[PDB]
């Protein structure tokens, strides 16, 4: 009856706590209006995107591929520097990956975010599978928040995350 | 800087300021010192000078005509020209619309809705006026709960 | 549809199409448009009542 | 039939004397058109804020946090000298406090939706001093009277500071009557 | 029988089953977390710190031929090749994964209800007998706690004095 | 008529629940009194809050004066953790440390076990100075009233 | 006050006139104390 | 100046399109005259019956859009 | 009525069983705050103030070697400041805070009724095994006297710049 996330508010009707990563947090009630399976798939995809993005916002600051050594440790500056051909190849790779999602969303039914990618067979144990599902959701959420923060910090300081931390210019000087 | 020059260092802006001040001083020259007309014209001169100085320091860009121009493209260096004012408007306008809609529904569920609409129930109207300050979350809550958008089969429509 | 029941109009030419009214009486004599529906909203002609057939009205929940 | 505070005016009908500090004072009859629950919630909020405001104006003149930004005996000058980012942080924190304390019920249409919600009762009793029925009524009356006194005092302090352009204690110790 | 803190009640979850239980949990971590997980963490910390104390003692006198010797054991870490450090890290990771059977999280670590700290490591069979097993469980936990404290002290005093433990004891200089 | 600002959505024709949660009487220091899940007050009660706060203060005590202290030079010298260089992380020789979480020095705040330090200390300014309520060097409000009462046109 | 007089004050044109006069006064005083504001100061 | 006159032109185009599109879409019927297609394209009106039905035709929509089109091109 | 204040009625929250309870509460703080919390606070203040007063007197009489060098002969709060700069006061505060964590735990067991206020079960020499009520009354009385005494010593130091005994010698 009562939401776990907000103990003083009634539990959202669609969020009954059975689905992974459900703590009854929906103050604005997106689940009432929009399809819950679609919302879950979108959340999982965003979490995966942002997990990779948060990892790659910091990895070049530690090591760069020999081809892209000259590219800036600032991820935005590196994006500007990469050039149309490499970005086009990345876009084609991403579109080839997203063709499978297109097929699974519009012409198939399955667990939200299940594209059949489990090469190492880490999800066969049900208990470990449940822990991994919740962990994926929560790490994706944390990565979304962290990567949004990272993008804005790079906008402000015009530097990488580690460089900003080391130089301790944590505070803004105004709009860029 | 975008396509124009800063107004703080524009000969055209300085010339416009000089012309305005000279017009006011010419008008002032025909009035005795300390008289209400002289005081009014001196206050006008002070206001003109303050306005021009503030415009110069605001970072506004000025064209060849010597008048400030607004860069309403989204640039954060010029947010105060259109975006932040626009956000203030949208806030106030959504406040007004939300409270008006709330009062419309309140009068709809009354004994005489038309009477409530011509002769208002100002206690309830002020209640809604107060409610209007979180209209964005309230409006989105209404939308998601389905109390905002009506179904296509429940709205009258003319024949094709 | 019975007396004192909310019914949504399904006649396309009607001012109250897809609108709800209250059934005031249903005539079982066998006339073309037995049911009589009263509306709060007045039409352009100023009439708030009309006669409808049983296939042009659907009970609402 | 007649108000206790203002004998010649009739007793406000909506003021039944249940609330603390009720002396039948409502000459303009606000309670007729505005719910007394909302009015008392607003009264307690204003009184609490003004209690804190008077305490702060009087205290931060003698004791300050370290730093030139916080070193300002004059309160209206402190308003400007204190770090603007810090002041905006205080504003955001006050907003979040209002939201959570009122439990998402922050409007005139939903504030008292729960019957358990009582005027001015936000669930704030960290040390549980209000659990004693014997002293609860006295504490309520003291809170209301304190809020009223602090409201008047804060208003007077703000405007006397506008006039004298000197702190409250500094004004009282070096008083200079108003001249133009 | 005797309680560690006489003026505090015996913690509800500490019933004496585990070795070294003297009812010491004033902050009541056992009331929040699984005691099996807490004891596993305790034993892992104790074992790592026992080895670490022995390493602090040995490293200051004996250095392997392949590696260069730092002034202090804490500095030996910075003196050694980084790829060697990474190899050790990954080997420890593989050891942990294999010992736990790829059940590394609180959700599944004790899915088989294995005794905390019981990784099946008894090459010499020193734990065959039962009474010796209990006495040595007590010895292990007590020595692990002592080694935890001792390693903290050694690490910090070595960082302060920039001298080995025995070197500091032989040439003791007050900080002020 | 209608009494406005009732706070009851049904009076204003606004959406509202049908069953409102009851109000339990449990309080958590540094918390609020209101509906909570079962066992919430027992697990995370005033004891939890207070003991956690005490632990937080005890952990703050090292953090406030965080830094590598060394007596190699013969005197206690403090050096920022950022100075230490870490192997095996490629370009990033210097890596984030506790100072990243707590940038006291960047803001020029001299933290201490207790919140404030010598350089950053609460400033007590005596308001009285050498003033007296009456017949003093400073002209007080009471002095003004007296002088007006004894004034000569 | 007479309830009928209060209803007459609550009538639509009276309320519109009073509210728009109040709004005009708000804007006029805002422009009197903070004039020539062509932009939000940033 | 070009910006302002361009947005004036946008207003003119949008209002002429409004009149013409409304005429085209309501030509077959509206709530006032739900049987307009029976009367055709350019009938005068439907009388003062339902509050007045002046200029209730798609031809009348064209007739007004021609003022607006003359305004925009001007 | 109240034994201490005959003309005032006995404070309700004061039943009289507690050590040092003479019905002295004219302002009724016991009616405001939990008497167990108040008793714990009183015993804490008692012990700290007794240690502080004895430390003041013993610092006037004698000073440990090395501390005199570090503090430059400063006394009382000046010594506090000098040794804060040194780092000793930091160690004292760290270990007192470590004690006070378990002090908080003990405070909440008192508030739960499981522990008597101020009872840490510390009696290694077993002095409190013959009449605990008598020793508790002695402790409370000495602690109140020591609170007043430390107030007097600290404020005499603020007045004069001199410690307790040095003040009594000069004055
Ligand atoms: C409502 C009901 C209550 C009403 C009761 C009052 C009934 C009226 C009786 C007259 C009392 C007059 C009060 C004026 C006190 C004053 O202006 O107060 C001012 C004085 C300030 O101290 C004076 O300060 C003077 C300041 O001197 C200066 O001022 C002097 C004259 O002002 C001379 O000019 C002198 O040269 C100049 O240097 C002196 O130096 C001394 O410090 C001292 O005489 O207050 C003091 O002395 C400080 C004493 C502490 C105040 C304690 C009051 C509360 C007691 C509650 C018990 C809990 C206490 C704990
Ligand atoms: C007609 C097309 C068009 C449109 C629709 C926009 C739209 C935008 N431009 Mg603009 N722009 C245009 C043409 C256009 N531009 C042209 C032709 C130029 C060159 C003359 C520019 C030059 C320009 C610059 C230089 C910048 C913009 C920016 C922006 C964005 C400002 C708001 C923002 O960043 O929100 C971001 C905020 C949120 C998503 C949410 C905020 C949440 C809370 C409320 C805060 C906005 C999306 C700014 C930007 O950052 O864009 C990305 C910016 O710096 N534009
Ligand atoms: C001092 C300057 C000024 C003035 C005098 C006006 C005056 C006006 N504006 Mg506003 N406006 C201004 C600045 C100003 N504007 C600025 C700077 C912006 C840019 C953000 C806008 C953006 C704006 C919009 C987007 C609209 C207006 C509209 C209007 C007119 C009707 C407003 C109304 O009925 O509110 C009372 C409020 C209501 C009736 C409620 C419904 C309408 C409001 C605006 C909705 C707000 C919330 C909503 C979610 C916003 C979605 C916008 C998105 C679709 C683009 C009115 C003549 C409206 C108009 O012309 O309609 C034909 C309109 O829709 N203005
Ligand atoms: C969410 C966490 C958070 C974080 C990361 C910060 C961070 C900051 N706050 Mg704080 N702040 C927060 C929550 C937070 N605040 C909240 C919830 C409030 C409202 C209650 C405030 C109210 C506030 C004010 C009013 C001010 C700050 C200031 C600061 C800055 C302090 C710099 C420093 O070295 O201080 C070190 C100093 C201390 C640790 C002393 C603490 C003193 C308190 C009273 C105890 C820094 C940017 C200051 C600032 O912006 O300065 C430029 C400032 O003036 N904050
Ligand atoms: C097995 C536990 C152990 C032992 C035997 C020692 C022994 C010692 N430590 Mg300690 N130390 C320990 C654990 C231990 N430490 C731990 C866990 C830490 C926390 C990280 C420290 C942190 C630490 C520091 C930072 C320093 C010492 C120092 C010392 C010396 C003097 C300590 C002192 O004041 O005496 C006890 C005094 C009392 C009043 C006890 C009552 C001494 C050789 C000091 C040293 O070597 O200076 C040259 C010194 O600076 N230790
Ligand atoms: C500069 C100052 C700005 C910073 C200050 C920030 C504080 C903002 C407070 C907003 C607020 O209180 O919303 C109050 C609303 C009440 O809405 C109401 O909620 C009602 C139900 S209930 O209240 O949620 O139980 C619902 O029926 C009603 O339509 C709706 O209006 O709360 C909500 O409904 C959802 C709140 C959103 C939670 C996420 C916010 C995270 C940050
Ligand atoms: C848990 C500890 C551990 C394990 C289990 C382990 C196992 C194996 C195995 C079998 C599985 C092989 C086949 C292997 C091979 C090599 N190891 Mg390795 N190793 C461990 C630790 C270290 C450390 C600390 C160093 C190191 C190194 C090298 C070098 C290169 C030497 C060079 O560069 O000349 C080679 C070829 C050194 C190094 O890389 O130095 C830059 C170095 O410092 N190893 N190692
Ligand atoms: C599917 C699957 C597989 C897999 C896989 C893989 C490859 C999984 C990869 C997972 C990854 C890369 C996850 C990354 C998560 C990153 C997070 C949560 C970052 C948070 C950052 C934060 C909070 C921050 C921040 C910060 C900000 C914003 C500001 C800064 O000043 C400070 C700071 C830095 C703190 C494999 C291939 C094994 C197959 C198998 O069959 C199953
Ligand atoms: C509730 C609660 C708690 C609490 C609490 C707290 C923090 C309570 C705090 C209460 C406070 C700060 C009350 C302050 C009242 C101030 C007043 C009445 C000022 C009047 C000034 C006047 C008349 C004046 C004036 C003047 C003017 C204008 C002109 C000047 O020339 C003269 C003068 C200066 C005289 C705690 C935290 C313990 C927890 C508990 O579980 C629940
Ligand atoms: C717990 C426990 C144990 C214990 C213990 C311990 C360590 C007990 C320690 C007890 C101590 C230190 C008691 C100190 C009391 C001091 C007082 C009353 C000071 C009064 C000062 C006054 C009146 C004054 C003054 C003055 C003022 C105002 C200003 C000055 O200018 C003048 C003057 C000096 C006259 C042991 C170890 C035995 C074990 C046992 O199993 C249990
Ligand atoms: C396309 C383009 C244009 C210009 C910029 C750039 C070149 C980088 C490029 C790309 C831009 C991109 C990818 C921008 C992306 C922006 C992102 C990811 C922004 C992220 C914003 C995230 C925000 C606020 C999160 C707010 C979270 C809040 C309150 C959380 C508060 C909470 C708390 C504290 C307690 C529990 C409840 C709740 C509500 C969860
Ligand atoms: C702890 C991690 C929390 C992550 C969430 C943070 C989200 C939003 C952070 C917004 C940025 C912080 O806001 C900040 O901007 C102000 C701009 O004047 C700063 O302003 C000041 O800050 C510094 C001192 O703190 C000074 O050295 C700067 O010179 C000064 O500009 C304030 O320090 C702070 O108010
Ligand atoms: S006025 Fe309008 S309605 Fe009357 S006749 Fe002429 S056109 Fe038809």
């Amino acid at each position: 009856e009562m939401s776990k996330a907000i103990p003083f508010a009634e539990r959202p009707a669609k969020l009954d706590g059975k689905i992974p990563g459900d703590v009854g947090f929906d103050p604005l009630g997106f689940s009432d209006y929009y399809d819950l399976k679609y919302l879950r798939e979108a959340e999982i995809k965003h979490g995966r995107i942002c997990m990779l993005g948060a990892l790659g916002w910091l990895f070049p600051e530690f090591a760069k591929l020999p081809q892209f050594a000259s590219l800036s440790t600032n991820p935005l500056k590196a994006a500007t520097e990469l050039g149309p051909a490499g970005w086009a190849q990345i876009f084609i790779f991403v579109g080839a990956l997203e063709s499978f999602s297109y097929e699974k969303i519009y012409y198939g039914d399955s667990a939200p975010g299940d594209l059949g990618f489990d090469p190492l067979r880490l999800g066969k144990n049900p208990v470990s599978r449940a822990h991994y599902e919740v962990a994926e959701i929560k790490n994706g959420r944390l990565a979304m928040i962290g990567l949004g923060g990272m993008i804005h910090h790079s906008l402000l300081t015009k530097q990488g995350a580690i460089e900003q931390i080391m130089s301790q210019n944590f505070y803004p000087s105004g709009f860029p | 800087v975008a396509g124009l020059t800063p107004c703080k260092d524009s000969k055209d802006f300085q010339r416009r300021l000089d012309g305005s001040v000279k017009k006011l001083k010419t008008r002032l020259a025909k009035y005795e010192k300390g008289t209400p007309p002289a005081l009014a014209l001196e206050k006008q001169i002070e206001r003109t000078q303050a306005r021009f100085e503030r415009y110069g320091k605001a970072g506004l860009l000025c064209g060849t005509d010597g008048l400030p121009h607004l860069i309403t493209d989204g640039r954060w260096s010029h947010s105060g020209e259109f975006v932040i004012p626009g956000l203030f408007f949208l806030y106030i306008a959504g406040w007004i619309g939300w409270v008006g809609r709330s009062y419309v529904l309140f009068a709809r569920e009354s004994d005489k809705p038309t009477e409530k609409e011509i002769i208002l129930d100002v206690p309830a109207a002020l209640s809604f006026v107060s409610t209007g300050f979180i209209w964005p979350v309230s409006a989105f809550k209404e939308f998601t709960s389905g109390n905002l958008i009506a179904d296509e089969s429940e709205i009258t429509v003319s024949p094709r | 549809v019975k007396r004192g029941s909310q019914v949504r109009i399904l006649r396309k030419e009607s001012y109250w199409y897809q609108d709800v009214g209250t059934v005031a009486t249903i005539d079982t004599s066998g006339i073309r448009y037995p049911v009589v529906v009263r509306f709060e909203k007045v039409s352009y002609s100023g009439v708030n009542t009309n006669n409808f057939s049983l296939d042009e009205v659907v009970e609402v929940v | 039939e007649k108000s206790a505070s203002v004998p010649f005016l009739s007793k406000p009908e909506k003021l039944d004397g249940s609330m603390a500090g009720d002396v039948g004072f409502d000459p303009l009859g606000i309670s007729y058109f505005i719910d007394v629950k909302w009015l008392r919630e607003a009264e307690l909020k204003h009184g609490r804020i003004c209690m804190l405001a008077t305490a702060g104006i009087l205290v931060q003149e003698v004791i300050h946090l370290p730093g030139p930004a916080f070193s300002s005996k004059f309160a209206l000058d402190a308003w400007s000298t204190a770090p603007r980012g810090g002041m905006v942080q205080i504003l955001i924190a006050i907003g979040l406090i209002e939201m959570v304390s009122n439990r998402f019920a922050i409007t005139a249409t939903d504030m008292f939706a729960n019957p358990n919600r009582k005027p001015g009762d936000l669930g704030f009793d960290p040390l549980s001093l209000g659990a004693n029925p014997a002293t609860r009524a006295k504490y309520e009356l003291s809170e209301v009277i304190h809020g009223r006194a602090a409201m008047m005092g804060l208003s007077g302090m703000i405007h006397q500071m506008i006039v004298s352009k000197q702190p409250v204690i500094d004004q009282l110790l070096n008083f200079k009557p108003v001249d133009a | 029988d005797d309680l560690a803190v006489p003026f505090l009640e015996r913690p509800p979850m500490l019933d004496g089953s585990y070795a070294g239980d003297i009812g010491f949990d004033p902050v009541g971590f056992s009331n929040y977390f699984d005691l099996r997980w807490l004891r596993e963490a305790e034993l892992k910390h104790g074992r790592v710190c026992m080895l670490g104390v022995v390493g602090f003692l040995v490293q200051e006198f004996v250095t392997l031929p392949m590696f260069s010797n730092g002034v202090t054991p804490v500095d030996d870490f910075f003196v050694v090749p980084a790829t060697g450090l990474w190899q050790i890290f990954f080997t420890i990771g593989f050891v942990e994964a294999f010992s736990n059977g790829f059940k590394l999280t609180p959700s599944d670590m004790f899915a088989d209800d294995r005794a905390p700290g019981d990784l099946g490591f008894d090459p010499l069979g020193c734990g065959k007998d039962p009474a010796a097993l209990a006495r040595r469980q007590l010895v292990e936990v007590k020595n692990g706690r002592l080694a935890m404290i001792a390693f903290g002290g050694m690490l910090h005093q070595q960082l302060l004095t920039k001298q080995g433990v025995i070197e500091q004891l032989t040439n003791f200089k007050a900080i002020m | 008529a209608t009494v406005g600002f009732s706070g009851v959505p049904s009076d204003f024709c606004r959406p509202a629940p049908t069953a409102f949660p009851a109000e339990p009487a449990g309080m958590t220091v540094f918390g609020a009194r209101g509906p909570r899940a079962e066992g919430h007050r027992d697990k995370f009660g005033s004891r939890h809050a207070a003991v956690s706060l005490a632990c937080a203060a005890l952990l703050w005590q090292p953090i406030s004066q965080a830094g590598m202290y060394s007596i190699d030079s013969g005197s206690l010298a403090k050096k920022s953790f950022s100075e230490m260089e870490v192997p095996g992380f490629g370009d990033a020789k210097k890596v984030p440390t506790i100072e990243s979480f707590f940038p006291f020095t960047k803001n020029g705040f001299d933290a201490s076990p207790a919140l404030f330090g010598k350089d950053s200390m609460i400033v007590f300014e005596n308001p009285l100075g050498k003033c007296g309520a009456y017949a003093s060097s400073c002209h007080t409000f009471l002095d003004e009233m007296g002088d007006m009462l004894k004034a000569t046109p | 006050m007479d309830s009928n007089f209060l209803k007459y004050l609550s009538t639509a044109p009276v309320l519109l006139t009073v509210w728009l006069s109040f709004t005009a006064g708000l804007v006029i005083e805002a422009n009197r104390f903070f004039p020539d504001m062509l932009y939000f100061p940033m | 100046g070009d910006f302002l006159v361009h947005h004036a032109i946008a207003l003119g185009l949008h209002t002429t399109a409004l009149i013409l599109v409304k005429g085209a879409l309501d030509a077959r019927g509206s709530k006032l005259m739900p049987d307009k297609k029976d009367f055709g394209y350019s009938f005068p009106c439907d009388g003062p019956g339902r509050g007045g039905t002046c200029d209730i035709s798609a031809w009348d929509a064209f007739y007004l859009s021609m003022f607006w089109m003359l305004n925009t091109i001007g | 009525m109240s034994p201490s204040i005959p003309f005032l009625k006995k404070p309700d929250a004061l039943d009289g069983t507690a050590a040092g309870d003479i019905g002295f509460d004219p302002l009724g703080f016991s009616s405001l705050a939990d008497i167990k919390f108040l008793q714990e606070a009183e015993i804490k203040h008692c012990r700290i103030a007794m240690l502080a007063a004895a430390g003041s007197i013993a610092q006037d009489i004698f000073t440990f070697p090395g501390y005199s060098a570090l503090t430059g002969g400063a006394k009382m709060t000046a010594a506090h400041d000098k040794l804060v700069a040194t780092g000793t006061m930091g160690q004292i505060l760290f270990w007192v805070s470590f004690a006070e964590v378990f002090g908080t735990v003990a405070l909440f067991d008192t508030l739960d009724g499981k522990r008597a206020p101020g009872d840490f079960k510390f009696d290694p020499l077993g002095m409190g095994k013959k009449n605990m009520a008598d020793m508790q009354l002695k402790e409370i009385k000495n602690g109140r006297l020591a609170m007043l005494g430390i107030a007097g010593m600290t404020h005499g130091y603020f007045i004069s710049g001199k410690g307790p005994l040095e003040l009594l010698g000069n004055f």
